[PDB]
């Protein structure tokens, strides 16, 4: 029947915003996943490089967008809504420099994005932005930071999180992968986090996607200390890390 | 669920892919009188047939004038055709004032066709 | 239960209806085509609207537009709504030329045009655009690149792409010959052979190529090179 | 076969226009001469001029002729409108609605004419049953009155049927004539 | 456009009250030397770091707030709450009074009900803090009204959750004694029996600045 | 078992196209040759050419054959459309409505042909009861007139059945021909990836 | 008591999945092998292969077997969907719409199979009444053709029932297969 | 009396909870042991175990008991939901729809159980009429076939009714369990 | 008095007449229903007299 989900600013009898609820299903319907995990003095984002459901140049299609030279982020969901969200973030992070001098913090960037998102929720101005992403980046405290935001307002932040269509089949796997490094050996920190976290990150993606995970269909980025650049790891290093599973 | 939902709004699209509100306007010009123009090598003649509504009435004008070398002939409703005439008159006369050359024909119709476009995406103004 | 009315309404399935109908709107209009070559980027545009008018001029209905001397743009869909995007494209080049005194690059124009089309989708009162845009260029050092902008953003880099009423037909004809390393002067004769497969011997297909080492700038159709069409093989 | 079929599509179209321009007006004059509109009240639906009843027998036979010709004329017209229905589309299909009203009106008259064949059999069957009762109960006069009443009831009903024939022919003709442009070409 | 109804009650407000009736339980209890607040932090997993997601935020050096509804709305009302704690602090050099602050946020929530095309706030606030006129613990309703409570709960199943406070509360309770009667109103109230550093508790801390109690600090009280 | 199912989807599809390209057109001309549209009014549906009634008996036997051929042909075509209905989704389901409209018409024609078998039983049963009354009451003449009138009713109805047969055959062919694109692909496969 | 009840919910679910993966496809091919779709028109619904009619009697007994096995399989499938309807909520019940539509279709086929038992009793009862009239009035010949015609009607009805069996089995299998994802997980957060 | 009346509303409430926690689960297993869902096809709906028919008589008496116990249990449950309906108001009455949906299906099963009483009378009435005809017309064989088929029909109907019992009990229990929070305080 | 709008209270009244009439119609049909019992029981009993060995 004609239920109460027509507009976006109208509550339901039980009290649920169904326009927001349907917008989260838009991200789960794009069948594009991504994993983000923060370890010691580093954090990485693993993309998937797939068309949001011939002759397409695969180097152009991606799900990683640097907001600044220090704060990078990923995007999923509808390709139209995710592109405009980066521009509503690049024009915001750069605005922080012109209005406050310092570079924007990773935790302040996500909370400032959610403030604009919440405004479009209470008002019937525009449609919701069917997207999600993992904002990555280190701060002035020399600590890595990761933050995930849903189509609604959220500044959760996780040490390891999965965004995409498989969030209901990955917490049972990421908890074990995180446990495979925290309560395990944990010897020292020889600044070899790439061989310690990213190896224990790509392994998490292989446990989610049952494919062989071709190196020409995956691209990661690191924002660790001594680098500080959100550099996209080259193809040769990606294929080299894929053979480390043996 | 069809035939009556995607019909009265200039925003909604049909599931087939046709803007049915704008498509009625294309048929709305067919209720008007006939007109015909002939393009020769160096001349253009426009024949317009007026419509005497009554014996006591006078035939309403069909062929108009815009400039010395530009003249239009509406075919449809007199309400919106007069508005486009004033928009085409203020546009071409401004070109002879801001500059001294005459206004290019295709550069004029590009402004007139754009006037239709501005009255197609807004929900308030119709086509 | 009728949820595809406005553009701001999300379907319960998760899809975004009222914007997917636009793909069914561009699937009934005339087609456009483009492809990469080792000497340039040859474009194409078939206007399959011959059975009703037959009074228009031969080379009047042109659907090839350029923002400046080195970036071409075509339409596929509502020809009226595409005029507004070209106005936003040329103004984007001119605004970029004032603030930066140089030609606007391709990877920064496509990202600004796709934002303009996507911006009208979010509104509850403005109707979305109904025109798919093909943006291409050909660098002197680097090779060409064709960006395809469909409704609801989604800027994608291609190497050959067709959009219109036979997108599931001409796509199979391009993957046969590797057009990445052939020429432009021979591909133009091959393009005219494809149109004859899928519907008469008419010159209603106007198209230009951006580069034939002709200063690497957007030329015209050059009728003398188009008239020796291999109409039989 | 494709040729024979296209000829078939051509042959129906001919019959429909021919029926509206000639066959239908001719029947208007026919039934009007039987039930003149200028008649004073009561001179038609009366009973003054009314083993089996040979008089009712001859009148019912004429009715079946009138009934046969009605179903035949409307039936080809109905098929003709159906073959002229355009492809089903969403919106701007007001004209199919016009077509639908015509098919509805044609089916209504056809169903009406169709029940006359069953109703006439029922008249004699019901009348025969009462007559059987007269043989069993010869002094109850209402059974004899019932015989009288059966002919008088059917006689009134028969003429209203004839009036309905006349009235149906004009209502179909007047409706299609006024709405002719949308019935043939509902779209472009 | 949240109009009236023939029964004489707003229907969108009644629907908004159902959202706060199905969220995490928030609980505040005043005392004679401070006010305490508590919130059952439903930890979904170990990925969410506790120092990021919070339910107790500050407004000034003496005002504490608690959320009870739509988590996406836990920041917009906070931004205008801190902004009002600054606009009053610019003109008036002293601290913002709780009654002066709660009447402004109640006016902000109110304007999101009468305005056309807007949605009411899907949360219930719990403003608490030290004031020059004693202590206070107010509760803001999505309708816009505010109550001068003494000890209340606003989360899920508060009809029976307040029953613990109607029978286990005295007018003169110290802040240290009120902690165990608040934990009892959380652990012994419903599910969430594994209360091991999964409860955020803020206190006025006997006229000192607002202190957010740490996990190991609450562990001293979690043993009973 | 997986093989038999895919084989079934292939064999049905063939039969549906075969019926529309051959089985249905051939029968159109057949019934048309029996009741030609170009006949002048009254020359078909008349009674001039009119124990059991051997004349009427022979005509019902042909009807039952005609009834048989219609249900078998339409039934597989109807089933084919049913197997072609896409997954149910909210919105953009204009094509299922077309499909649903088609299923509605196929069931309409099917019920019509199905009731002929029941209708034939009622004819003989009702006629036999009246004849019993004629044997019991041989002088009430209206019962004998009722028998005469009954045959003329059944005779016209036979032709109405043949015309309805004819009309159903053309409406099915015309509907599928005009709406062919939406019955096969009611929802275009959004081919990404 | 809690254990035996939960065991029941597991035991039904197995039978339901088993039916879609084994019981339903096997019966589709079975009935199709009896009434092949590739047959020419009139070769199915004919009368060439046609006291009581002993030939018709043996055929009705087979029909009841087909009817019995059908209600049992679909009934468990129907009950399984009933156990799978989520908690009633306002909105976001598109999957419930699939479920409601599915219950309607399952109940429609079930009601269809159910009237055959009553229809078979009606066949013998109606035929016997006419037969009584033939015994009382042996020379009115129309009563004897009516008996003959009744069997021919029933013979057609028997075969149309068998095709309807075939068509119902495939319509049930394809519909659940295409909409399988919404039948198991309609909302599930 | 006012106290006794509120006590009555309390007494209903007791019976409703008692029925859902004890009376209803026990009967689910009860009917299931007679017609197990795990049975192979045809082992339930067969006719191998099938003057008046003394064998059929024994099966109907048990059915009437099952029908009796069902109407009594559900009737108080319906009343229990009815006493929990809030004051009539305009709007915000989504919960009453759940209440209404539950009472209608409950009334449907009650009506279903109610028609069994009518159904048992029709079996004997129809069987009695045919039996008069077989003694009067002993060579028309279809009357004897009609007796046989009626019993075969009734046998199938008896077992499907038991299945319908089973299925109604679980769907009723499952519906109230899932919607328990809204049935008491809508 | 009948008015357009702000007539929610007449709906309760309408609901009340409907509920009162429903119970009233239900009790009212019992007098006719009791006649049906005796008529049907007597009719079957006549058949018992005519066919005394059919045990059903």
């Amino acid at each position: 029947q004609s239920m109460y989900d027509r507009h976006l600013t109208i509550f339901s009898p039980d009290g649920n915003l169904y326009q927001i609820e349907y917008a989260i299903k838009a991200v789960k319907n794009t069948n594009i996943t991504s994993v983000g995990v923060k370890g010691e003095n580093c954090a990485v984002i693993i993309s998937q490089k797939k068309m949001a459901t011939k002759l397409l140049d695969y180097n152009n299609i991606t799900n990683i967008y640097n907001i600044t030279d220090e704060i990078g982020c990923s995007m999923v969901g509808m390709p139209g809504d995710c592109l405009s969200m980066v521009y509503k973030a690049r024009s915001e992070a750069s605005e922080f420099l012109y209005s406050n001098g310092y570079n924007v913090n990773a935790e302040t960037l996500c909370r400032n994005i959610c403030d604009k998102i919440q405004v479009y929720t209470q008002h019937a101005y525009m449609r919701l932005h069917a997207c999600s992403g993992m904002i990555i980046g280190i701060d002035e405290n020399n600590k890595p930071e990761l933050f995930k935001f849903d189509p609604s307002g959220f500044c959760a932040g996780y040490r390891a999180c999965v965004i995409g269509n498989k969030e209901q089949e990955s917490i049972s796997v990421l908890e074990r992968l995180l446990e495979k490094r925290k309560k395990k050996i944990q010897q020292e920190t020889i600044d070899e986090d790439i061989r310690n976290t990213t190896i224990l990150a790509i392994e998490a993606l292989q446990t989610i996607l049952a494919f062989d995970l071709k190196a020409s269909e995956i691209e990661v980025a690191i924002v660790s200390t001594k680098n500080r650049n959100f550099t996209q790891i080259s193809e040769k290093e990606i294929d080299n890390y894929l053979t480390y599973i043996a | 669920m069809y035939r009556n939902l995607y019909d009265t709004d200039n925003i909604i699209y049909s599931p087939e892919g046709r803007l049915y509100q704008v498509e009625y306007a294309s048929e709305a010009i067919k209720q008007g009188t006939c007109a015909v123009a002939i393009k020769s090598k160096d001349y253009v003649v426009v024949s317009g047939l007026k419509k005497c509504i009554s014996k006591l009435s006078f035939p309403q004008e069909k062929i108009f004038k815009i400039d010395d070398y530009i003249g239009i002939s509406m075919s449809g409703i007199t309400s919106d055709a007069k508005v486009l005439t004033k928009f085409m008159q203020n546009e071409c006369l401004s070109h002879k004032f801001l500059y001294n050359e005459n206004i290019n024909i295709e550069s004029l119709v590009r402004s007139v066709a754009d006037k239709y476009q501005k009255n197609t995406q807004k929900s308030s103004k119709r086509a | 239960a009728g949820y595809d009315l406005s553009v701001s309404t999300f379907s319960p399935d998760g899809r975004l209806y009222q914007v997917e109908y636009i793909y069914k709107s561009i699937n009934n209009n005339n087609t456009a085509l483009c492809l990469e070559c080792k000497d340039g980027i040859i474009c194409c545009c078939i206007n399959s609207n011959m059975d009703k008018n037959k009074m228009i001029k031969k080379n009047s209905y042109n659907r090839i537009y350029h923002v400046n001397n080195n970036i071409i743009i075509t339409y596929s869909g509502f020809d009226g709504d595409a005029r507004n995007i070209i106005d936003r494209a040329r103004s984007e080049a001119n605004t970029y030329y004032y603030n930066f005194h140089t030609n606007i690059p391709l990877h920064i124009l496509v990202n600004r045009i796709s934002l303009y089309i996507h911006a009208y989708t979010l509104y509850w009162h403005m109707r979305p655009f109904a025109a798919s845009i093909i943006i291409s260029s050909f660098n002197e050092k680097d090779k060409g690149d064709i960006y395809c902008i469909e409704p609801n953003g989604a800027c994608y880099k291609y190497s050959g792409i067709v959009i219109g009423k036979n997108k599931e037909m001409f796509k199979t004809e391009i993957e046969k010959k590797d057009y990445k390393d052939i020429n432009v002067r021979d591909a133009i004769e091959d393009i005219y052979k494809f149109i004859l497969t899928s519907n008469n011997l008419q010159n209603l297909v106007n198209f230009s190529w951006i580069c034939k080492e002709s200063s690497y700038e957007f030329q015209n159709i050059h009728e003398e090179i188009l008239t020796p069409a291999l109409n039989k093989a | 076969i494709k040729e024979e079929y296209n000829k078939f599509k051509y042959d129906i179209t001919k019959q429909a226009i021919e029926s509206l321009r000639e066959r239908i007006p001719k029947r208007i004059i026919f039934f009007n001469n039987l039930v003149n509109v200028n008649s004073e009240p009561g001179s038609i639906l009366n009973v003054n001029d009314l083993p089996s009843h040979k008089q009712i027998y001859l009148e019912l036979e004429k009715i079946k002729t009138y009934a046969s010709e009605l179903i035949e004329i409307i039936g080809n017209i109905k098929l003709w409108i159906q073959l002229n229905v355009p492809r089903i589309e969403d919106g701007n299909n007001f004209g199919v609605g016009i077509q639908e009203e015509a098919i509805q009106e044609l089916a209504r008259v056809e169903e009406s004419a169709f029940n006359l064949y069953d109703a006439i059999v029922k008249y004699y069957m019901e009348r025969a049953k009462i007559s059987t009762k007269v043989l069993k109960y010869p002094n109850v006069s209402d059974y004899q009155e019932a015989v009288r009443e059966l002919d008088e009831k059917e006689w009134i009903h028969i003429k209203i049927t004839i009036v309905d024939m006349r009235n149906n022919y004009i209502m179909l003709y007047d409706l299609l004539y006024k709405n002719w442009e949308k019935v043939v070409k509902p779209k472009n | 456009l949240t109009t009236f109804s023939p029964t004489g009650k707003l229907v969108q407000i009644e629907y908004a009250l159902n959202r706060v009736s199905s969220s995490s339980p928030a609980l505040g209890i005043r005392a004679k030397n401070g006010v305490i607040i508590a919130t059952e932090k439903k930890s979904p997993n170990e990925l969410i770091e506790e120092n990021s997601i919070f339910k107790i935020q500050q407004i000034s050096e003496h005002i504490g707030i608690v959320y009870a509804g739509m988590p996406g709305d836990f920041r917009v009302l906070l931004k205008r709450a801190r902004k009002e704690a600054i606009r009053y602090s610019l003109q008036y050099g002293s601290e913002i009074l709780v009654k002066e602050l709660v009447k402004i946020i109640a006016s902000i929530v109110q304007e999101f009900t009468q305005t056309g095309g807007v949605r009411p706030f899907g949360l219930s606030l719990l403003i608490c803090g030290v004031d020059v006129y004693g202590y206070h613990l107010y509760q803001i309703d999505p309708s816009g009204c505010y109550f001068n409570w003494m000890a209340t709960c606003v989360g899920k199943d508060y009809q029976n959750n307040m029953s613990f406070l109607e029978k286990r509360y005295n007018k003169d309770i110290e802040i240290e004694d009120a902690i165990h009667t608040a934990i009892l109103t959380l652990k012994e109230s419903y599910e969430g029996v594994l209360n091991e550093k999964n409860i955020e508790i803020g206190v006025a801390y006997d006229n000192k600045p607002f202190k957010i109690l740490t996990q190991n600090e609450i562990k001293d009280y979690l043993i009973e």
